[PDB]
């Protein structure tokens, strides 16, 4: 059990990297707390496949009654946390 | 006024949420779809096709429609599935061999009768 | 009545006669016909709600023991707001005798199933969800049964045309076999065949 | 636990098998749909009439006759007598072609393909019987709602009697080669054994009823045409497995003999469709002699009949069971619905229940003893 | 005794009078908290009833099979337990209220 901690730091690096190579948002736009609606021009199906996309990177599952309010990367930082329980 | 029993869900929440469940598991399905019958297309045309058919019905506003088209989408799921369906029945999805159809007002005259 | 006309048997109109109003006493929450033809067939018209406790009743009654499901179908009539009607037909080995009850549905409105009364119904109920587009509920495993993997509606329907929308050849640009738009070198030849001057005055109906 | 896909009469099977047993076997059919239910929809009832043929071909005439009788309920007319008693005597023996082909199908398919030719030469002869009643040899299209098509030639009966007064012998052979064999019986004792009352529930009809000790037999318990004039026994089983089956299906070829015999010999003089010209075609001197039997056959053969409406389901005693009919008339000369039951369908439907904890090789005995055509199944 | 009813899975009761009489009980019983109006309730209560008082007049079982016109008295308890089991249903079906909804006008007009 000597590896190191999992941080909201990489965290964040994670959650915008799998972002960046969703290939429907371009990099200059995306921000931690652009909106995916509206922010970002993404309907309910492309929301879908970012939580997949999600459910893959972090090697769990999400769902579907609290992956619907994940709305902007922010909170998806907070619940992928959340169900990780960290500090920093 | 108009009371309706029920198929699955009681209003249009329950039903887009059948749906995007429905969509959930064609997405992870297709690689798999993919690989298992030596198809010739890519992941992600394969993915778009799903999106197209799913897109093709979103005009609908209607529970019962919607929970039924997601009975029949679940149906085919299965069948691709347990590779009950054959290379020619997930081809056909692609229409390869259909010449391609003019909309054009005078390409349509051009060619016959059929509006 | 000479020899070319078929003789009728009146203690089995009778029979019938009785036991459909027997049945009708005893269930009268869903049953809201009874009709015994002049060839002694007596059907029972119940209302959608009592496909399970009528058939149980026809089943489990001393008086009744309808232990066979002989058939059941569906039938397609466009004209009226529930489009189709629902066909059981019943054997009782017991008491030598057989009986039919009708319900009706239309094309979003889910039929009770059942298989837990009889298990024959399986394959039916999937025959008519493939022919008609009738879904019913709490199916073990509902699913096309007859036709071609992903056909696209429901043959029997009447609105469905008799040669149907594709029609498959092999193609050697793609090495497989593939669904094209029908196309037929000779169209099917429609026939008007209806004369005019009615048969049958005993089925005339009103001029309303 | 791995899964096989036996597939391509023509059947795939999907089953999961844990080592040698079968622990789920689910058939894919529709691979003989051909639509007929929807094709008899526009035609007239005559033009419907040789789709029954092609239903179960195996036995062409009790098909017909299933149809002409649900056809004549509904026309509220009868058959004339000799009518009836060829119709009864062709059953007989299209009941003997049909359990001929069953047995030594059954036969063939555990290994055994001997007994397969020595009755096929029976077989054939008994097409050349098909073929001098009507002109062919499987197709027949002979039995008509009003009747048959035509009387009898000259010298039928006697041949049909020297045919059936040398076919218990071949019987005796077949058995002599199959009933007391142990490994026929060690391939058909105690395998696919169905208990009554899950009989009645799935919906089997026939000999499934009968080998787990049903008595029940349509043409004993109702009658149709002249059955209640002639005298045979039902065989019945004990332990309802393939063995008790095979033994019935060979008991009621002998009963098959021991009717025909009365019909050959009680067979009656007379017309052999219904005297009614709205309903049956005129002879053709009368049609190219007389006025109204030209506008009868003018009409007959272009309009069709009409037929009162009303919805009936009529059902037989088939080779394979009981084949029925739900027929729907709206009062023109096309039918408006019919829906063709039949009991091989109910038989595939059981076939996952029945092959329940059994070998691989047994499931193709379970086939074999429900007498499965799939032309009837699909439709 | 006999041996082998002749159905297969139809095993051979020992004792079956007592069997009937409980069986017999038990309907009425049940039957008992269904409404006096209903026709169920009264119907049913005629049929066994009837085959109660028959089958404590009879002591032979030939005779008893003969004179309850369904033979095999095996099959007889058998169609015993089937009216228990309905009885249950059916008190919980409540199917003597009056009818549901009736059908629309032209429902079962037939021709057309
Ligand atoms: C490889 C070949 C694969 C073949 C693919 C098989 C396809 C299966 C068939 C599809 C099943 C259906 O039609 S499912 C029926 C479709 N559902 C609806 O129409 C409900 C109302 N419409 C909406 O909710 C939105 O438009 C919608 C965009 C849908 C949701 O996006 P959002 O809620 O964010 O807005």
């Amino acid at each position: 059990s000597d590896a190191p901690p999992l941080t909201l730091e990489a965290i964040k690096d994670r959650v915008l990297y799998v972002l960046k190579l969703y290939d429907k948002i371009d990099p200059e736009k995306l921000s931690v707390n652009s909106h995916f609606m509206k922010d970002l021009g993404l309907d309910s199906l492309d929301q879908v496949e970012i939580i997949m996309a999600m459910e893959d990177e972090f090697g769990f599952e999400i769902p579907d009654i609290d992956a619907e309010k994940l709305m902007c990367p922010q909170e998806i930082v907070d619940y992928i946390a959340d169900k990780k329980d960290v500090y920093e | 006024g108009t009371s309706v029993k029920p198929i699955f869900s009681r209003d249009m929440n329950e039903a887009k949420r059948r749906v995007r469940e429905l969509y959930r598991a064609w997405y992870r399905e297709v690689p798999n779809t993919v690989h298992l019958f030596q198809l010739d297309i890519s992941v992600k045309q394969g993915r778009d096709k799903v999106r197209e058919m799913f897109m093709k019905n979103a005009h609908v506003t209607d529970p019962r429609v919607v929970d039924l088209l997601v009975i029949k989408g679940k149906m085919e799921l299965e069948e691709t599935i347990n590779v009950w369906k054959q290379r020619t029945h997930i081809m056909r999805f692609f229409h390869e061999t259909e010449a391609p159809r003019p909309t054009d007002f005078l390409s349509k005259f051009y060619v016959g009768h059929d509006p | 009545t000479r020899p070319t006309i078929r003789p009728r048997n009146d203690v089995v109109h009778k029979q019938l006669s009785a036991f459909g109003q027997y049945v009708a006493e005893i269930l009268p929450k869903y049953v809201q016909q009874v009709q015994v033809s002049c060839f002694n067939e007596l059907e029972i018209f119940i209302h959608p709600d009592g496909v399970i406790p009528v058939l149980t009743f026809l089943r489990d009654h001393t008086n009744a023991q309808f232990k066979s499901l002989a058939d059941l179908t569906a039938v397609d009539v466009p004209t009226r707001q529930n489009r189709f009607e629902i066909v059981y037909n019943l054997l009782s080995l017991r008491f030598n005798s057989r009986i039919r009850v009708k319900t009706y549905t239309d094309e979003l409105t889910p039929i009770e199933s059942s298989v837990t009364v009889y298990k024959a119904a399986n394959w039916y109920e999937r025959e008519i969800w493939d022919m008609f587009g009738v879904f019913f509920a709490n199916h073990p495993d509902l699913r096309r049964i007859l036709t071609d993997y992903g056909f696209e509606g429901h043959p029997f329907r009447k609105d469905f045309p008799l040669s149907g929308y594709v029609e498959l050849r092999y193609d050697d640009e793609v090495k497989r076999v593939v669904a094209e738009p029908v196309e037929l070198a000779q169209e099917f030849r429609k026939f008007d065949l209806n004369s005019p001057w009615e048969a049958f005055p005993a089925y005339r109906q009103p001029p309303e | 636990n791995l899964t096989l896909n036996f597939g391509p009469g023509v059947l795939r099977l999907v089953m999961e098998l844990s080592g040698e047993m079968v622990r789920k076997c689910d058939p894919h059919i529709g691979l003989l749909h051909r639509g007929t239910e929807k094709l008899i929809e526009y035609k007239t009832y005559l033009q419907a009439l040789p789709y029954f043929d092609r239903l179960d071909y195996v036995s062409m005439m009790c098909n017909e006759q299933a149809y002409s009788l649900a056809v004549e309920k509904l026309l509220n007319i009868q058959p004339p007598p000799r009518a009836q008693w060829i119709r009864v005597l062709f059953g007989e023996i299209t009941r003997l072609l049909n359990h001929i082909m069953a047995v030594t199908t059954h036969a063939l398919d555990i290994g055994a393909m001997t007994p397969f030719f020595w009755m096929f030469e029976e077989r054939e002869k008994m097409f050349e019987f098909y073929e001098r009643v009507s002109g062919a040899r499987m197709h027949a299209a002979y039995i008509r709602p009003g009747g048959v098509h035509q009387d009898l030639p000259l010298g039928l009966l006697d041949d049909i009697y020297e045919f059936s007064k040398n076919f218990s012998f071949r019987i005796d052979e077949l058995e002599e080669m199959l009933t007391n064999n142990r490994i026929w019986r060690n391939r058909t004792v105690d395998i696919g054994v169905v208990t009554a009352e899950d009989a009645l529930n799935y919906g089997f009809s026939g000999v499934m009823l009968r080998g787990s000790g049903i008595q029940w037999d349509l043409r004993k318990t109702q009658p149709y045409d002249v059955y209640d004039q002639v005298e045979f026994d039902v065989p019945i089983g004990s332990r309802g497995d393939c063995y008790d089956r095979y033994l019935c299906r060979v008991e009621e070829m002998r009963q098959s003999l021991r009717i025909i015999s009365q019909c050959l010999n009680k067979m009656p003089p007379g017309e052999i469709k219904v005297d009614d010209a709205k309903v049956s075609p005129p002879k053709r001197a009368e049609m190219k002699t007389s006025m109204e039997s030209l506008i009868h056959h003018f009409k007959l053969y272009t309009e069709g009949y009409q037929v009162p409406p009303g919805a009936t389901y009529t059902a037989i005693e088939a080779p394979k069971g009981e084949f029925g009919v739900y027929l729907v008339s709206d009062g023109s000369s096309r039918p408006y619905r019919c829906k063709i039951k039949a009991p091989g369908f109910a038989h595939l439907a059981g076939l996952d229940k029945m092959s329940k904890g059994h070998m691989l090789a047994d499931v193709v005995a379970i086939i074999g003893t429900q007498d499965i055509v799939f032309g009837e199944v699909d439709r | 005794l006999k041996k082998t009813t002749g159905l297969v899975g139809l095993a051979v009761c020992e004792t079956p009078h007592e069997r009937l009489k409980i069986l017999y009980t038990k309907i009425l019983d049940v039957l008992g908290q269904i409404p006096k109006n209903a026709a169920y309730r009264k119907y049913t209560e005629q049929i066994t009833n009837e085959k109660l008082g028959m089958v404590k007049a009879e002591p032979d079982v030939k005779k008893l099979e003969e004179q309850l016109q369904g033979g095999q008295i095996e099959e007889v308890i058998l169609q015993a337990e089937n009216e228990l089991s309905l009885a249950r249903k059916m008190l919980r079906w409540k199917p003597w209220e009056p009818l549901v909804e009736e059908p629309p006008a032209n429902q079962w007009k037939w021709p057309i």
